[PDB]
């Protein structure tokens, strides 16, 4: 019955409930999504570690359905529903269509019903930004990233979150074609991109990856901490190639 | 004429973390009249002072001692109107869970559902909370029972306390005097001391309102009884 | 939690102030004083008076529109003092309150049910915020079988009692005074005792004599229950009564 | 200041802003005039163009066989009370299959943008209409207000610099009563030319004209079917 | 600051605060040309990519709402939205009911009536708590001819030959006022379009920076591919 | 009709100290037989049972809303139900539904706590009480179960004397019944200890 | 009414919710509670902040509510908010035990939870809940949990965490103390009772300013039960003895 | 400060300022006034004449409630229309309901409780309208009320409403309405809201006048040309000395 205009329009145009969603996005941790040939990667940054913490409790990457997953930055709990909300969603959609959502469907949707609590009354938007990956019954890979205001755009490589401007420039001077070659490059590049904001070296890195017809993987510690390993032996080798 | 009300809280958190209009609501409960109620072994007394500003009004017509069951009373110190809402809402819960379950609402069921009344009205929009703190008594289960609720919908189990004005003297001389194993007589007495120790003037059978529960149920006390008490005090 | 301390909007809607008061309620009383006139409530042992100053300041004004006593039912009136829309909005709510009464328990509604009805409506109106409280006050007025003659005033705030005699209006400290010193001398009152104690306490606390058509009387007693307006020539009658002694 | 904001609030001088803001509103808009002879009414919009490369923006609608509109102010305000009128009309022929009288759906019009100006939350219509229709009443001009205050005019002109069209009305009245349609017509655009600055000149492009009759629906003629009542027109007498 | 007025106060000049504050943010989108021609009506937007990360192919600044029938929006894309699923379930409905084509005026009289719907109180939930803020450049083939409309959130429509929306829209009408003519051709409003686009934009024009679509008497809703894209950017 | 569609039949019997209760195991679709090992006695207490007699959906549905119920009351009273307000609780859950009604006939076996003293009683479909001192009998063969309920049931009766009589009783009323039968299981509820028992019945 | 609404719901400057924040402080001005997840259960141990002598016996606990049979909740904050949502993770557990006639999973039931109180802070025009809960019990998926909950809807699960009053130092102790996979329910009990004591430092510690109820499995049944009167004084006891030894000891 | 923007809210002195404003919006429109003789009610506007652009007869004040109810209004034209719109429903539901006629007292009491319905909330305006009504039947003759933006609702002989109520109450003051008749009345009606009127302050107006009574069989109607163009003469011929 609460009926109150949340967001209006300043005497600049600007709406500044929307800015400041987006504020309260470029306060959460850093995600980190990057699509490759046959793979896409997301990577998360862990804030601080507990070492009291059910790690499993506080993942910030979920699935959507088995072809769509998707990492977001900003509050946790507005995320939660609007992972809940998209769940539905491709749920509906296997029924009715008979065939998987496409990645720009659930994208679609989540950005609308954010533009929808951007708009409506006795309400404020949701204060998350979202990069949502997957592969298409064609096999191509695809990755998206909403924002508080509703819009969304396709990457092949972004960042949100907090220092999500310098990860994103780090991704600009080093996302090439042969960088995403194989599997494993992609990895290390998401975990470069990662490592230059982060501590701890690795371990503070939740990661991902989702293959063409295969589930969702989560990278358990150790293979993180190989991973991190093996870049530090390709710093070393710019060392001696250096001298 | 539009009979929508405000949808928005007017209960709001503080930068400290506290809820003033609470805060401010038992201010007005503290600043009511006294009362008291003891626990004692084999029943509760409620007790409690009712001075007219003046004697054209009628001490007969308005009873601050109210039966919500045959075996619950109420008392309250405050607002009187809030005190007749929620005396109404609690009769209303009672003879709900009578029709429901066909047995007499236990006294911590009915001051649950009371006190969830209270929380209602200190969270729902474009409403202030009750200025009204109640002290239940009742019967149950050959056990008696007292407890005092709040405006911000806190409900305690007490032995004996008081409520009103100078309610921590009277909650000082209840520690002082309070004893286990009391019997309804001398829990009697002990409230009407402790009511008159905060008592401006005379008391007498008018003054004053008692009303006790026991094993045969809760009943509001007489002038007549007040009286042969005052005497016996 | 000082004398007359504020916060917030605690002078504007009704909410508590740091003190634990409500500022509106308080201000509604005010409103009732605002009306400028005064009525006086008597009660005897077999009957019951309303006395109220009938005020017409023009003569283009119909005298018998301009009246301050109404009958909710056969056996029960009221007095209304305060704000004249107000009085009125209350009075056909506590008619209806009355009529729904009798129609769902089969028994004429007793004065002190009504008085409550009607104040636990303004406790409602007390405690929401989006509507002003009422700037009236009510007097019942009726025959209880069991008990006799009835008189209950209910107030703004959600408040009220049964009374031995009352007031209402600018003039209601004075009037209370003035009770109270002729119920503190108890002795027996008749009919015609009770009309003059309501006479001149309103004359005394207005400091005027009064002409039959400056007030305004209504009765209820034991041997005819029903409510009535008494006529000028019977308010003459009680005035010159009173006058001669 | 603190009362200016609000449909609901009073000011201490007995007034409501928010409606004389809506009037601002209908005074903001290009002018139009009205103005009816003993057998037709007739009324003659100033369009206005946004830029050389953009058509000028309508300002006579249809509502029924009899009645026709002319609008100043805010255009979709405008619409929402031309499609209020429209339904009325045609409930009016489904149920009784006769035309609405003009003044009863004034009535209706007024009845309608009332509401708005009372209850917290709302706002004014803020467009301002002159209404030209034909009954068995004859032809009748109607002047609407955002303070939902109607008048029944001779003549009539709303929109910006409307004061001249106003005088120039005002002393043509005696003889618009007796002028057949051509005069009448003549007649309204000198009063509507009379509010455009001396460097301007009404053309084909900016002018519309809305005629309704005894023996004639309503008619808007825009763009070539302007023309013939253009020709004959003096030269302005400044 | 912003809670002082409600959705629907007039200012002093009678004007919706509201409704100017949404013209102000219009101006903060990318140009968007509109010319309209004989031959047809060509819609030109410039894409202002922030990032090469991006993909500029999920940038749609031009729509189909049906065969006859495109869209250019210029301002908040998300807002917009709404507004073209409107049309596009409008023309559905105009053709499910009377088996034909809309008319461009009445899906813009249609897309209009929907500007003003907004207000806090006597108002449905999910209903519109403010207007929208986005302008609207609607071009299509009817039976009167290619034509060309414009919306905006007032809710005012008009018929255009040549407008331009956005940021530019000021330099670029007037470019717009000088190269224009009636007797135009379709590859004439292209050239001067993509000519006008190059001029105000930031950036160098390119065959990714922008889109380019075009309605034609006989030819449905046609957007320019990468290679048509090139070969009218080779000489300008 | 609708009653006598799945079958079935629930006895409940008063001893000394103690109470029985028995069902009958078939489940079955008008004449054809399904599963021979149906729950119609479900456990609301330490020392409280209820017995549902009727169409198996609305057997469940009861059940499981009633098993609702008598939690939420639990964890909100902090105590055990006493039979009596078990008995009122259900009244009011098949009353709920007076013009939609469930098809089933409750029957309620206990011992009141803190007191033990047995309790037993039925309910119609739309949830009429019916406290009685001997037994109570619901199902499709109410009048082979009252003919032999009446013949034998006596005052006072020792757990196992209790536990023959019930046993008896529903053995030779669901020999003469077409719709019940496959199997008898009693419970006889004590202060101190429950014992469940499946009788050696006939398969036919 | 425009003028009286306090938007409780909206953003701040800084992209904060100011309401949400300040529930926050009314949970650390609370009283502690505690939980600990060892190897054979997992307990609560609250701070009895609602301590005279003049107030009667407790029926079960103050703070600590059983929400079904196999689960159990602690909640710091305002107490009449903690009833209504210990009512409504009542009735939330009941619907999924008709629902699928299976116990619900913790972490189920303390999402749903948390979307209520999300759903308080994003729409509605009301005041968010002032209560932070503890959350334990038992399921067939992970066995033995710890979860906690926020005013602004955000939970998650631990080893060992505090809410209310000093609950940073009470986190730190734990940290320090607590051992991953080595923790029994008796030494599980040490620490809770050493880290009640070092955080109630302005008032000694005793069996009645404390609740202790633990959550074990016996024989396929979940047993949740408070620790009596003479049980925490031993284990006050207990802690006293091994300081003691310590002061002696350095 | 700020305790005069609701009429929800009341001031400290015990006021509510929002019904005041409206009555002074009330106070600044022309007068109309109506006087109750011993066998019907004449009723009286000064209308103003805004611009000559206007057709006679344009934003009459004088309104037909019922067949035998008259309404004068004093105020915004836009919510006297409503008021009207107001009493017309409740007169129209009464015969509806009860088969009669609505007495004059009812009716007001109606439309007074129904403008008290908007002196109450935050969410409505009070109504910047004040109104009289006149009605005649044979069983209850003449009958006068006036009704006020705060809803208070009176009976009256004489009644005047506008910008000039006090020089008309003095003028009406002079009338022994009590014995006269409408034809009397009609002229003396006409007679004050001449004299009332301001020829410095407004240009011009009509005189608007309507009457129910036995000379119209209990019918409101508008007094018909001759008779007011005889009380128009007579008024002029009075204002001259």
């Amino acid at each position: 019955s609460y009926d109150r205009a949340i967001t209006v329009f300043s005497p600049d145009g600007h709406l500044f409930q929307v800015e400041y969603a987006q504020e309260a996005v470029k306060k959460g941790s850093t995600a980190v999504g990057v699509r490759g040939k046959d793979i896409v990667v997301l990577g998360v940054e862990k804030k601080s570690v507990a070492k009291l913490q059910d790690e499993r409790t506080v993942r910030k990457i979920c699935a959507l359905d088995d072809n769509v997953c998707m990492a977001f930055a900003g509050l946790t709990a507005d995320a939660r529903i609007v992972i809940n909300r998209a769940r539905v969603e491709c749920q509906s959609h296997r029924l009715t269509v008979e065939d998987p959502v496409t990645v720009e469907y659930i994208t679609r949707y989540i950005a609308s019903l954010k533009q929808r609590y951007t708009q409506s009354n006795g309400r404020r938007p949701f204060g998350i930004s979202a990069l949502i990956v997957g592969f298409d019954f064609d096999g191509t890979p695809r990755l998206y990233q909403t924002d508080p205001s509703g819009t969304y755009h396709a990457w092949k490589a972004n960042a949100i979150g907090r220092g999500a401007k310098s990860v994103r420039e780090f991704l600009e001077k080093n996302y090439t074609d042969e960088a995403i070659e194989t599997d494993d490059l992609t990895i290390k590049l998401v975990i470069k991109a990662l490592l230059e904001v982060v501590q701890s070296g690795g371990k503070n890195i939740e990661l991902a990856v989702m293959r063409r017809d295969q589930p969702l993987k989560i990278l358990n510690p150790e293979e993180i901490e190989k991973y991190v390993a093996e870049i530090e032996k390709e710093k070393e080798e710019n060392e001696k190639k250096k001298q | 004429m539009a009979e929508r009300g405000y949808s928005f809280s007017l209960t709001t958190f503080s930068p400290s973390g506290k809820l003033v209009q609470i805060e401010y609501a038992l201010a007005a409960v503290a600043g009511g009249a006294p009362s008291v109620g003891i626990k004692a072994a084999n029943g509760v007394v409620l007790a409690t002072e009712k001075k007219q500003k003046s004697i054209l009004y009628d001490e007969r017509s308005v009873h601050k001692v109210e039966p919500i069951t045959k075996h619950i009373g109420l008392v309250y110190s405050g607002m009187g109107p809030d005190y007749r809402v929620l005396v109404h809402r609690a009769r209303k819960l009672a003879q709900q869970y009578y029709l429901v379950y066909q047995e007499p609402i236990p006294t911590a069921q009915l001051v649950q559902r009371v006190a969830s009344v209270m929380q209602e009205y200190t969270q729902s929009g474009g409403v202030r909370p009750f200025g009204v703190s109640l002290l239940i008594c009742g019967w149950n289960e050959g056990r008696p029972y007292l407890f005092q609720s709040d405006p911000s919908g806190a409900y305690f189990a007490w032995k004996a306390t008081a409520m009103g004005k100078n309610y921590v003297n009277g909650k000082t001389f209840l520690e002082k005097r309070y004893n286990e194993d009391l019997e309804l007589e001398d829990a009697i007495h002990t409230a009407i001391l402790t009511l008159k120790e905060s008592f401006e003037g005379q008391m007498t059978e008018d003054n004053i309102e008692v009303g006790i529960c026991n094993e045969a149920g809760f009943r509001r006390l007489t002038p007549t009884e007040v009286k042969d008490y005052l005497a016996a005090i | 939690m000082s004398r007359g301390s504020s916060a917030g909007f605690d002078r504007h809607i009704t909410i508590f102030s740091p003190e634990g008061r409500l500022y509106q309620v308080e201000y509604a009383f005010k409103a009732i004083n605002q009306g400028g006139l005064t009525s006086v409530a008597v009660r005897g042992k077999d009957c019951a008076v309303i006395v109220t100053q009938k005020k017409v300041p023009d003569k283009l004004l119909d005298s018998s529109t301009v009246t301050h006593l109404f009958k909710i039912t056969e056996n029960i009136g009221c007095v209304m003092t305060g704000m004249t829309a107000d009085s009125r909005s209350q009075v056909q709510r506590a008619r209806y309150e009355a009529a729904n009464w009798k129609y769902k328990y089969g028994y004429e509604i007793p004065v002190d049910m009504l008085c409550k009805r009607i104040a636990d409506i303004s406790q409602v109106y007390t405690q929401n915020a989006e509507m002003r409280p009422l700037g009236c006050c009510m007097i019942l007025i009726g025959i209880d079988e069991e008990q006799g003659p009835q008189v209950y005033k209910c107030d703004p705030a959600g408040y009220y009692c049964g009374f031995k005699a009352t007031a209402a209006g600018v003039k209601q400290t004075e009037s209370t005074s003035f009770l109270e010193k002729k119920v503190k001398k108890k002795f027996d009152w008749t009919f015609e005792q009770t009309v003059e104690t309501a006479i001149t306490c309103l004359s005394t606390v207005l400091s005027i004599d009064f002409k039959p058509s400056e007030i305004e009387v209504g009765v209820v007693t034991v041997e005819n229950p029903k409510f009535r307006i008494l006529t000028e020539a019977e308010i003459d009658a009680h005035l010159v009564a009173l006058a001669e002694r | 200041n603190q009362y200016d904001n609000d449909v609901t609030v009073w000011s201490p001088q007995g007034r409501i802003h928010q409606i004389e803001y809506a009037m601002e509103a209908v005074k903001q808009g290009s002018a139009t005039v009205g103005l009816k002879s003993k057998t037709h009414a007739v009324l003659v919009a100033l369009k206005r163009a946004q830029s050389e490369l953009a058509a000028h923006q309508k300002k006579i609608l249809h509502v029924d066989n009899h009645i026709g509109i002319s609008i100043a102010g805010l255009t979709a305000d405008a619409r929402l009370l031309c499609n209020f009128m429209r339904q009325e009309c045609l409930d009016s022929r489904f149920v009784f299959d006769r035309p609405l009288p003009v003044s009863r759906l004034v009535s209706l019009i007024g009845s309608k943008t009332q509401i708005p100006t009372q209850r917290y939350g709302r706002r004014p219509y803020g467009v301002g209409l002159l209404i030209a229709g034909y009954d068995d009443m004859g032809p009748h001009i109607f002047q609407t207000c955002p303070s939902a205050n109607y008048f029944d005019c001779r003549a009539m002109s709303i929109g910006a610099r409307s004061q001249s069209a106003r005088t120039y009305l005002e002393r043509h009245m005696s003889e618009f009563m007796e002028c057949n349609l051509n005069e009448l017509v003549k007649h309204g655009l000198r009063a509507l030319r009379e509010t455009l600055p001396a460097e301007q000149d009404l053309t084909t492009k900016n002018v519309s004209i809305g005629i309704v009759g005894k023996d004639l629906e309503f008619t808007i003629y825009d763009d070539d079917d302007v023309s013939p009542f253009l020709e004959g027109l003096e030269e302005r007498p400044q | 600051s912003e809670y002082d007025r409600g959705v629907n106060t007039f200012s002093p000049e009678g004007r919706l605060f509201q409704v100017e504050y949404a013209i102000e943010a219009i101006k903060l989108g990318s140009t968007a040309i509109g010319i309209q021609t004989s031959e047809g009506v060509c819609l030109a937007v410039e894409k202002r990519i922030t990032s090469p990360l991006m993909e500029p192919s999920s940038i749609e600044k031009i729509v189909e709402i049906d065969a006859h029938i495109g869209c250019a929006m210029s301002g908040l894309i998300a807002d917009a939205k709404t507004l073209i699923d409107k049309a596009r379930v409008e023309t559905q409905n105009h053709w499910f009911t009377y088996n034909e084509t809309m008319t461009v005026e009445s899906v813009t009289q249609a897309v209009s009536n929907l500007a003003l719907q907004f207000g806090e109180e006597d108002a449905d939930p999910g209903a519109m708590s403010r207007p929208f803020g986005v302008a609207l450049l609607f071009g299509g083939v009817d039976e009167k001819g290619p034509q060309l409309f414009h919306m905006d959130p007032s809710g005012t429509f008009v018929q255009c030959d040549a407008r331009a929306i956005g940021s530019a829209s000021e330099g670029a009408q007037s470019s717009l006022q000088e190269v224009y003519h009636k007797s135009m051709t379709l590859k004439e409003a292209i050239k001067s379009s993509l000519i006008i686009l190059k001029q105000v934009m930031e950036e160098k024009l390119n065959a990714t920076n922008i889109e380019l679509a075009t309605v034609q008497p006989g030819q449905n809703f046609h957007m320019f591919t990468k290679e048509e894209l090139e070969e009218v950017i080779k000489d300008i | 009709s609708i009653m006598s569609y799945n079958g079935g039949a629930v006895m409940a019997m008063k001893g000394k100290n103690c109470v029985a209760i028995a069902a009958d195991r078939r489940f079955g679709i008008q004449a054809q037989m399904v599963t021979t090992d149906f729950q119609k006695i479900f456990p609301m207490g330490d020392r409280l049972y209820i017995g549902l007699a009727g169409l198996a959906t609305d057997v469940q549905t009861v059940a499981q809303r009633l098993k609702f119920r008598l939690n939420l009351y639990e964890l909100k009273e902090g105590r055990q139900i006493k039979p009596y307000t078990l008995m009122s609780m259900v009244a009011n859950l098949l009353y709920e539904k007076r013009f939609g009604p469930y098809y089933t006939e409750p029957v309620i076996a206990g011992l009141d706590p803190k007191t033990f003293k047995p309790f037993i009683c039925s309910l119609d479909l739309i949830g009429c009480p019916m406290v009685t001192d001997d037994f109570v009998v619901s199902g499709t063969c109410t009048e082979q179960m009252y003919g032999m309920c009446e013949s034998l049931w006596e005052p006072n009766m020792d757990p196992e004397h209790l536990f023959e009589t019930i046993s008896q009783a529903m053995l030779n009323a669901v020999d003469r019944d077409a719709v019940s039968g496959m199997g008898v299981i009693v419970h006889i509820i004590e202060k101190d200890k429950i014992t469940t028992r499946t009788l050696k019945a006939r398969m036919d | 009414s425009r003028r009286y609404d306090s938007r409780t719901t909206i953003f701040s400057p800084e992209g904060r919710l100011y309401q949400v924040e300040y529930a926050m402080e009314a949970i650390g001005h609370a009283g502690t509670c505690l939980g600990i997840l060892a190897n054979d259960g997992v307990l609560l141990a609250a701070e009895r902040r609602n301590i005279h002598k003049l107030l009667d016996e407790v029926f079960f606990s103050e703070k600590i509510y059983k929400l079904n049979e196999d689960m159990a909740c602690s909640v710091a904050g305002i107490t009449s908010d903690a009833n209504v949502l210990t009512n409504e993770l009542r009735l939330i557990a009941q619907r999924y035990l008709l629902q699928y006639q299976e116990p619900i999973p913790c972490e189920q039931l303390v999402t749903a939870l948390c979307d209520i109180k999300q759903a308080y802070t994003q729409f509605g025009g009301k005041r968010p809940f002032g209560v932070s809960l503890l959350y334990i019990g038992w399921d067939k998926h992970y066995g033995f949990q710890l979860y906690q909950s926020d005013p602004s809807g955000n939970y998650g699960g631990w080893k060992a965490t505090c809410i209310g009053n000093n609950s940073a130092a009470a986190v730190s102790m734990l940290k320090q103390d607590y051992k991953e996979g080595e923790m029994t329910l008796k030494s599980a009990l040490a620490l809770a009772i050493k880290v009640l004591n070092k955080t109630m430092d302005v008032s000694k510690l005793s069996a009645e300013k404390v609740e202790i109820a633990t959550l074990t499995r016996e024989n396929g049944k979940t047993v949740i039960r408070v620790l009596k009167q003479k049980e925490v004084e031993q284990l006050i006891k207990k802690h006293e003895e091994e300081e003691a030894k310590a002061e002696r000891e350095k | 400060t700020g305790y005069d923007l609701s009429a929800s809210t009341f001031s400290p002195d015990g006021r509510v300022f929002q019904v005041e404003y409206a009555m002074k919006a009330v106070e600044n429109s022309s007068t109309a006034i109506g006087i109750r003789c011993k066998d019907g009610v004449v009723f009286g506007v000064e209308k103003l004449v805004l611009s000559k652009l206007y057709e006679e007869g344009s934003n009459k004040r004088l309104f037909n409630v019922d067949r035998h109810v008259g309404m004068a209004v004093a105020g915004l034209l836009a919510d006297a229309r409503s008021l009207a719109d107001i009493a017309r429903e409740e007169a129209s539901n009464f015969r509806s309901n009860f088969g009669y006629n609505i007495p004059l007292k009812h009716l007001a009491d109606r439309v007074a409780m129904y403008v008290h319905a908007y002196t109450l909330y935050s969410a409505v305006r009070p109504f910047g309208c004040s109104f009289m009504l006149g009605s005649y039947s044979v069983n209850d003759g003449a009958q006068l009320y006036m009704i006020d933006p705060s809803g208070v609702s009176y009976g009256y002989w004489g009644c005047a409403i506008g910008k000039a109520r006090q020089a008309a109450k003095t003028e009406i003051e002079k009338l022994q309405m009590k014995e006269m008749t409408c034809r009397d009345v009609v002229k003396e009606v006409a007679k004050i809201i001449y004299i009332v009127h301001d020829e410095v302050k407004d240009k011009a107006f009509e005189l608007e006048l309507s009457w129910v009574g036995e000379i119209t069989n209990g019918r409101h109607e508008i007094v018909p040309k001759d008779v007011r163009e005889e009380a128009e003469k007579y008024a002029k011929e009075s204002l001259k000395e």
